[PDB]
């Protein structure tokens, strides 16, 4: 029923950014621009020249440099969309599990052993002010 | 004219990527493969085979970008071709609907205090025919017509769990009133837990996604009093497509049998869920086994 | 963070084009502009300007075609171009929106359980800039910030006139809620009766169209019950547009005080109506005259 | 809550077709294609050739020949709405008031001082069976 209350409960959980409406407002410019590489030729443009592509896109120079540097966690930290930029790995040729394990700071290796023994615990990852 | 069985199951693009790539029957594909077995061998023999089926997932950025954001959507349209997601349109029969039974149903929600937003044209992308490829395997044309369902949970707020199952229940009337005999079906897809970004990436929550399964049998309504706070927080914030799993289970009535169960760790970044549930009423007799849990971590 | 009055208003494109054309004072149309002169000079008078107006109308198959049919749609963006319907861009200025408060309400409707297609990029046709002419004349710019809240009363069914009640008052709750001390206005637009199809095209329904107005102010509740089949038998196929006038209703208290009222009869194939509604609580004195009935059969 | 019991009452409406998914189903082509008349390229190429443009638009043979002799009442039989069409007769620079009368029989002149007088009165067209 109070949409600031709902929103506030968000910034509680560690290592996520839920994607609310302040996020989409930011990130809009570069989750269109990754919706763009769902079109081949778009890709083989953007894989042409990456810089000039992404020139078209008026993105913030933040936000162009993550794209560029492929640091996935500075691009959600500019409001880009987990979903909406799969099409950019995807244009890569990486996997989910890439882009995800690419963000823990972990080795694809070690990434890929963790989900293998059952995945991250939730046990301390829950709440920042409850710490668990 | 008749929701005969709720069925569940996971549409990440990794199982499709198996599928292709020949790979669905290593170390890591087959145990996954081999859970799904006892769906595909049901769901073909005489009778189970449904003529249409409601298949609810949530678009991931494919047919909707940022500029239009649709609640709650239902094609219309007698095709769908599969989405184009970066690396180049899924290689599966096109999805064909049932455009008489998906207008009666969008006309009957709206009647019924649903603001639908009604879809004459979209592409589906791996939400809507991984779970055909995971069920139907690789026909050279599904054997059944499909309506996709979309719901939205990419961008904040997606529908509450309150609203998702008390639209179940409007289908499962809307289908009913449908004066064809058919056989439908109602499946919800996604899940169950995982995080897909940031340094909580790879959280999976077994004993979360084992109590959902069970409450969702059992005590549906309260589990629709689950908010949005919790999945996140619980099942990582991926997590919350299992939202749209109260949609498959509103569509049936109060005592439903559970014909099997399968639930998997991992699959990609996942833990992975799949079901068939029955009106107690009508339901066939269990598989065997009923319940399988697969995982080293298991 | 506060909707001080509610607005009604016509939105047909035969205004915009006497405008354009300059004959917005002759014999036919100069009674209908006279007759918005007392909105004119009353919304200009200091405290009476809004900061942000909320426009209810249907969109005329110009931002949306047949592939994509929102029930309630809420444009969220910074700017709406006037749509081309033929005649080319709509020379007026450009619609410049309020992001903070749109997506505010927006979120807020889905968490109050409306199911809510949110629209990031959307052209605004006659429906959405007709009455921004009629009631703020000829600026460079427009004097206000406005909100596109675009209802589907094209494709059948359309929501019913107790789903809009409702939604009104849900956005009164959304932007009481907004931070800033907004004065915003709700304005209901569309109508009144009138056919355009058919060999029963032409019909105007007076009776009806004063009794609605009358209904509106004093008993919106009952009115809302109102079935589809009444408007459309009574007042015309496409007299429907009504139904609108109830979201703008919706967002006022129970209580309300009407200023200022005017109907004629016809303009181009439709009975005209325009309207000034403050919450008794607040309102203002009303206009003299309170109410006017132009038309060659008033 | 009966879906089929609302829709057929709009059946005992004179003179009066309402936009039913049925309807929708029907002109689906038809709508999609007065659509197109919305960029001022496909309004002139149109023009240019009529005939050579509705046929990129499958439309029925009745719907086409509906389109080419401008008949509304026609058109709205094969599924056509009147907000859609409506960009096809403001591509030929007509009014909704020319477009409407046209479709009831009286001159546009009648239709005019008709509605000057106040416009078609309900009485005796609200319902087939029952009369009134
Ligand atoms: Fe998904
Ligand atoms: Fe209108």
């Amino acid at each position: 029923i109070d949409v600031h209350a709902y929103l506030a409960e968000f910034d509680d959980i560690p290592g996520t950014r839920v994607f609310t409406a302040q996020r989409a407002r930011k990130g809009y410019n570069l989750n269109q621009f990754a919706m763009s590489l769902m079109k081949a030729e778009n890709r083989e443009r953007f894989k042409a020249d990456e810089s000039a592509y992404l020139d078209e896109w008026n993105l913030t120079p933040a936000a162009k440099a993550a794209v560029l540097a492929r640091d996935y966690n500075a691009m959600i930290d500019e409001g880009g969309n987990v979903y909406f930029l799969s099409k950019l790995f995807s244009t890569d040729g990486k996997s989910f599990q890439f882009a995800a394990g690419s963000m823990t700071g972990m080795t694809q290796e070690e990434y890929a052993q963790m989900m293998i023994d059952g995945g991250r615990s939730p046990a301390g990852v829950r709440s920042i002010k409850g710490g668990y | 004219a008749r929701v005969t069985t709720g069925i569940t199951s996971s549409h990440i693009p990794a199982l499709g990527a198996a599928i292709q790539t020949g790979t669905s029957d290593n170390d890591y594909w087959g145990p996954v493969f081999k859970g799904y077995q006892p769906i595909r061998d049901w769901i073909k023999q005489p009778g189970n085979m449904p003529d249409v089926v409601i298949l609810v997932y949530n678009d991931h950025a494919s047919a909707f970008d940022m500029n239009i954001i649709p609640t709650f959507a239902i094609g219309c349209a007698e095709t769908f071709k599969p989405a184009d997601e970066g690396w180049g349109p899924r290689p599966v029969p096109d999805v064909k609907g049932h455009p008489d039974l998906a207008w009666h149903i969008a006309q009957s929600l709206i009647l019924d205090e649903f603001d639908m937003t009604i879809m004459n044209q979209m592409d589906v992308d791996h939400g809507c025919t991984v779970p055909l490829s995971m069920i139907f395997g690789e026909p050279e044309e599904w054997p059944c017509k499909v309506i996709p369902f979309p719901v939205n949970v990419v961008t904040y707020p997606p529908p509450s769990g309150k609203r998702c199952f008390a639209l179940g229940d409007s289908i499962r009337a809307a289908v009913e009133s449908f004066p064809e005999d058919l056989n439908v079906h109602v499946w919800g897809t996604g899940g169950m837990s995982h995080q897909l970004q940031g340094p909580r990436a790879g959280l999976i929550n077994k004993e979360f996604d084992l109590n959902f399964i069970d409450k969702l049998i059992s005590d549906p309504e309260e589990l629709s009093k689950m908010p949005h706070i919790q999945y996140l927080r619980e099942s990582g914030s991926e997590g919350v497509e299992l939202v749209m799993w109260l949609i498959m289970r509103g569509a049936l009535p109060e005592k439903v049998r559970d014909l099997y169960t399968f639930y998997h760790i991992p699959a990609s970044n996942t833990a992975l869920g799949a079901m068939i549930l029955q009106p107690e009423e009508t339901a066939g007799t269990p598989l065997e086994p009923r319940k399988v849990m697969s995982g080293h971590s298991l």
